[PDB]
């Protein structure tokens, strides 16, 4: 009922004890030799079909009745009946069929991977990322700041910054290329963007020119091309755009009430202007924080949707294939208390004083404060003018983070089922929050107020990362060290349900043990085919 | 008593043990065999390690 | 509903006592009718951040105009 | 079982040297058919009974 | 018959049941169905053929698996009895008990 | 003519039993038997607290 | 956007009439391309007669 | 200490003790130390994680009682085994949980 | 008073191995596997892998 | 029986001879009643070390504060 994610995340791990584990989590942990031995019959008895995952409910109210939920992709198959080496070998079959040529070099992957493992990764670049939140206008006001960020982080150590979100990776590629950042660092960014584009030709190439109706059949072959799947991190209003183009009924749950009607757009969703028009409303928005109740809001603030045009495939490819491969799926969902952040930048002593010149070293005059401490550990020294450009974005920046859950029916090829809720696949989307590499212990001293940990996705929920971010989680994993694996991890029911998700536990397991090398990149891609009667037809030709 | 039941269940000694003890065995002192409904190859030759 | 993240550590009453600025007079309009002074101080701290953003946003827009060419005519002549 | 092979190459060796042909390659397999009727496979003009 | 990719090749070089278990009922008692059924369908115990494995593919041996649904005369009722089925002999539960 | 694998999982029925994991019987035969070896382990048998 | 005042697309040759390039140059070719994703294969793209 | 010993001879300091190896990773991530010498302490500390995660795959997902079986599988995972050097009160933490 | 070899966790052959081992990564894992407890819980886990 | 390592090399009577510093009044309070010469000298050495460490810790604590914004503004004036 309460929109607040702080209460949702805290109360789930607050005082925790024995934590159960799902069955699909257990089946992926046993080898074929062990799976078939008649000492694992409990696991074996349930399984009778390749496509449909089946579970037994509680005995409440009646004799429990079995429920079958379709496994959307090949990668959802149990490991003891499809080992990782098989999907890796099957994926290498996909590269040679569609004539895919990888733009990325292995040197860049290790460069991306090495950033994912740094506790030394600075927390200031983490703050900048949040205040832009994917707006071209907001980003351009701070290009002189971010160029300092990449410049000093790439030259201090040969590992690049701002790879956490796809939006920043996109603008840095589009912008700052000519001289803002060092040439060695910039070419790394191009290849990552380039790699996504190369893959898109492959998946597109796999689907035959031919179409069922007016629409193309790429929607039925691959999960990635299928637009009803959404990227976890949303900063623009994708949902309303989702309701227009979806043939399958689309239901959006916003807290207690979910609206599946386009006409409902005014009440649930709001718009954020280009910061030229909202100028008149600058004062109106501020009073909404102080005298407005943010709990029980049941509204969602997002910029107006912009049609980049690749069907949003490129962002999904980045989040579901590239990042979990290079970082071994070590990343977490993170939300921000924005007004707590601006109070650090604006209520700073030096920024406030008129006498201080626009160009100066802030750390010379910074008073003991959270901002000073953050800078020392991030070891980056910015001018006085830069902070004011960040403080500028306070007028637009959203109040609080929110999680949003989507409900979408399967294709007609996958809809035959006895139960109405079984035809309907679920997914969770983070609004106005960014993903997270591991935090340093020193980092989580003054940064604790600013950010908290949310386990939005299997790829993006990790006990390794979550424990650092949240104290409750760390004492949870400590008392039950078995939980350290991603499949065995427990997420609040309000946020994650392993059965009704596009990425099941078996897929998650592959990424964690999956190698950093490029061969695996094609592995995750080929794992995304749908196992549908028209998926077989596409596969047969190649 | 907990670890003794974990072992006896991960190894299989209740549905695939040879002797099949139930109250007939300990209470009444009989020694019955497991089912083995069918035999494909013939008599089972026990292997001792 | 439950709680909020903890408040960041900042020096007390830094904005008013430490510095004198036009923003300070424009801020005096805010009053504390009902709140506890503890709360009032916290409430007061939030307002100036808003004021600074307005001041810094406007200073940014002035740079966005560019260089006046009419000006480049007179002095450079 | 019926005679079957995963690749053309495996079959090519089976005909040439019946006795020493390897049943399983690194990635390919071949099954020699076993049945009451022994049919005569005459690929090329090399005969394998 | 749909089969896990990983099923051992050694199972396909010998004459065996196309399901994951051998189904001979001759070994079992002449006049008792439940124990006769226990050979065909019970996976708490390994099949007679191979002790170390309960079943090569669980998508055919199991009572309700994909193999069973497609070829049992029980469910295959709507289908017109026009054409011969090679797999009918191995999956049709009634025929297996006749022995 | 069936090939069969005899791996560790097959031998757990004898390898997990507590007959394997007790020193009671080995010591029983040794102390009942006549005089044991006449050499002797004097150093490092047990901790001596200061 | 900067070159909008100065340059416009023309897909006229099999090698040249390229969808990735065309979408960037032309807004309407782009939005046409968004509706039908496959068109981006250079073999199947649709140039003006 | 570190910046001088690394450049005067191709070796790294304080590798003697774990606590120091831990601190130098959390702090000093700033350039304070030379760049090339820092990654050594990072890899020394990074390896300790991969060796523990690998042991978490040895012990399965199952549990005897409340506790995990990992305690019974490896000696390192046993909470009754203690490091040779104690600088804080690990002993009462041992009495409560054992 | 400081050391009694028989009543220790790490006995003599653990030291004999480290004294002669080469520094390479092969010896890193080789030291790790030498810590498994030789218990029934260990045999069950080592069988599965 | 008890035992310690041998004492390190130290120039005797550092305080009474070399400097004149604020620590002398606090040190001079230690007086020897029925103590031999070497033991009294060792006690004096240790007490001087203690006082020096006290002073150094207090210095560090006072240094750890930082710069006040009021004085920063007054200087920028």
């Amino acid at each position: 009922n309460h929109m607040n994610v702080l209460v949702i995340v805290d109360e789930f791990y607050d005082n925790k004890y024995a934590a159960p584990v799902t069955d699909i989590a257990l089946k992926c942990g046993l080898p074929t030799e062990d799976f078939l031995h008649p000492s694992n019959y409990d696991l074996l008895r349930l399984e009778l079909h390749p496509l449909y995952d089946i579970y037994i409910g509680r005995d409440a109210g009646e004799r429990a009745r079995h429920r079958a939920v379709h496994r959307l992709m090949v990668g959802n198959l149990p490991t003891p009946l499809a080992p990782a080496a098989f999907q890796e070998a099957r994926g290498q079959q996909f590269e040679t069929a569609t004539s895919l040529a990888h733009v990325v070099d292995q040197a860049v992957i290790e460069t991306v991977q090495d950033t994912a493992y740094d506790t030394a990764y600075p927390a200031f670049f983490y703050v900048v990322e949040a205040m832009i939140h994917g707006f071209e206008e907001k980003f351009v006001m701070n290009v002189p700041l971010v160029s300092l960020c990449i410049n000093t982080y790439w030259e201090r150590s040969g590992r690049l910054a701002f790879v956490n979100s796809f939006s920043m990776i996109k603008f840095i590629c589009r912008h700052l290329g000519n001289n803002a950042i060092s040439k060695e660092a910039y070419s790394m960014y191009r290849k990552i963007y380039g790699e996504l584009i190369a893959l898109e030709q492959a998946l597109m190439r796999l689907a035959g020119s031919d179409v069922v109706g007016d629409e193309s059949v790429g929607q039925y072959v691959c999960a990635l091309l299928d637009p009803n799947l959404l990227p976890p991190v949303a900063y623009t209003d994708i949902f309303t755009h989702l309701l227009t183009v979806s043939d399958r009924a689309p239901q959006i749950i916003i807290g207690n009430e979910v609206y599946a009607d386009t006409l409902a757009a005014p009440q649930f969703i709001e718009r954020v202007g280009n910061m030229d028009e909202m100028a008149a409303q600058f004062v109106a928005l501020y009073g909404y924080r102080v005298n407005g109740d943010h709990d029980h809001d049941f509204r969602l603030h997002l910029g107006p949707y912009v049609d980049e045009g690749h069907a949003d495939v490129l962002e999904k490819i980045f989040y579901y294939v590239f990042l979990p491969t290079c970082t071994n799926a070590h990343m977490c969902g993170l939300g921000v208390d924005f007004q707590h952040v601006a109070q650090t930048l604006a209520y700073n002593g030096p920024a406030f004083s008129h006498h201080f010149t626009r160009d100066e070293d802030i750390l010379d005059n910074l008073e003991n404060g959270t901002l000073r401490d953050l800078l020392e550990i991030s070891d980056l020294r910015p001018t006085v003018g830069m902070i004011r450009d960040l403080s500028a974005s306070f007028m637009t920046c959203p109040t609080f983070t929110r999680a949003v859950r989507v409900s979408v029916d399967n294709d007609v090829t996958q809809q035959l089922a006895p139960n109405p809720a079984d035809k309907r696949t679920e997914q969770t989307v983070l609004v106005n929050g960014l993903v997270a590499f591991a935090f340093s212990e020193r980092t989580r001293a003054v940064t604790q107020c600013l950010f908290h940990a949310i386990p939005f996705h299997m790829f993006y929920g990790d006990p390794r990362v979550a424990a650092t971010m949240h104290q409750d989680v760390a004492t949870f994993v400590m008392r039950n060290p078995q939980q350290r694996a991603v499949e065995a991890f427990n997420r609040p029911e309000q946020l994650f349900a392993e059965y009704r998700e596009w990425h099941r536990s078996p897929m998650g397991k592959y990424a964690a043990e999956c190698l950093p090398s490029l061969v695996s990149i094609s592995g995750m891609t080929a794992m995304h085919i749908k196992m549908s009667p028209m998926a077989y037809i596409a596969q047969a030709k190649l | 008593q907990q670890v003794n039941d974990y072992i006896k269940a991960k190894v299989g000694a209740q549905r695939n043990g040879t002797l099949l003890r139930d109250p007939r065995t300990y209470l009444a002192g009989m020694t019955n065999v497991n089912g083995a409904p069918g035999l494909c190859h013939g008599q089972q030759a026990t292997c001792e390690i | 509903m439950a709680r909020r993240l903890p408040k960041p550590t900042l020096q007390g009453r830094l904005e008013a006592d430490f510095p004198d600025s036009p923003l300070l007079p424009k801020f005096q309009e805010l009053n504390q009718n009902n709140l506890p002074n503890d709360v009032f101080r916290e409430a007061q701290r939030s307002y100036l951040v808003f004021l600074t953003s307005q001041f810094c946003y406007e200073e940014y827009v002035q740079r966005t105009f560019g260089v006046p060419r009419r000006q480049r005519a007179i002095d450079k002549r | 079982p019926a005679l079957s092979a995963s690749s053309r190459a495996l079959i090519d060796e089976f005909m040439s040297v019946k006795q020493t042909h390897a049943p399983i390659h690194y990635g390919h397999y071949i099954i020699e058919e076993v049945a009451p009727v022994r049919r005569i496979l005459k690929f090329g003009n090399k005969v394998v009974f | 018959i749909v089969t896990p990719v990983t099923a051992d090749v050694a199972y396909f070089q010998k004459s065996n049941s196309p399901r994951g278990r051998a189904a001979c009922v001759v070994s079992c008692e002449n006049y008792n169905q439940e124990v006769a059924e226990g050979l065909i369908y019970d996976h708490s115990r390994p099949d007679a053929a191979y002790e170390y494995r309960s079943t090569v593919n669980p998508w055919a041996s199991q009572l309700g698996s994909l193999g069973d649904i497609m070829y049992n005369s029980s469910y295959r009722q709507t289908a017109v009895p026009g054409l011969y089925s090679p797999c009918r002999a191995f999956f049709n539960k009634e025929e297996l008990l006749r022995n | 003519n069936l090939l069969l694998a005899f791996n560790l999982q097959n031998a757990l029925k004898v390898l997990c039993h507590p007959r394997l994991h007790t020193p009671a019987h080995t010591l029983n035969s040794l102390n009942a038997a006549p005089a044991p070896r006449d050499r002797r382990e004097t150093y490092s048998l047990q901790h001596r607290r200061p």
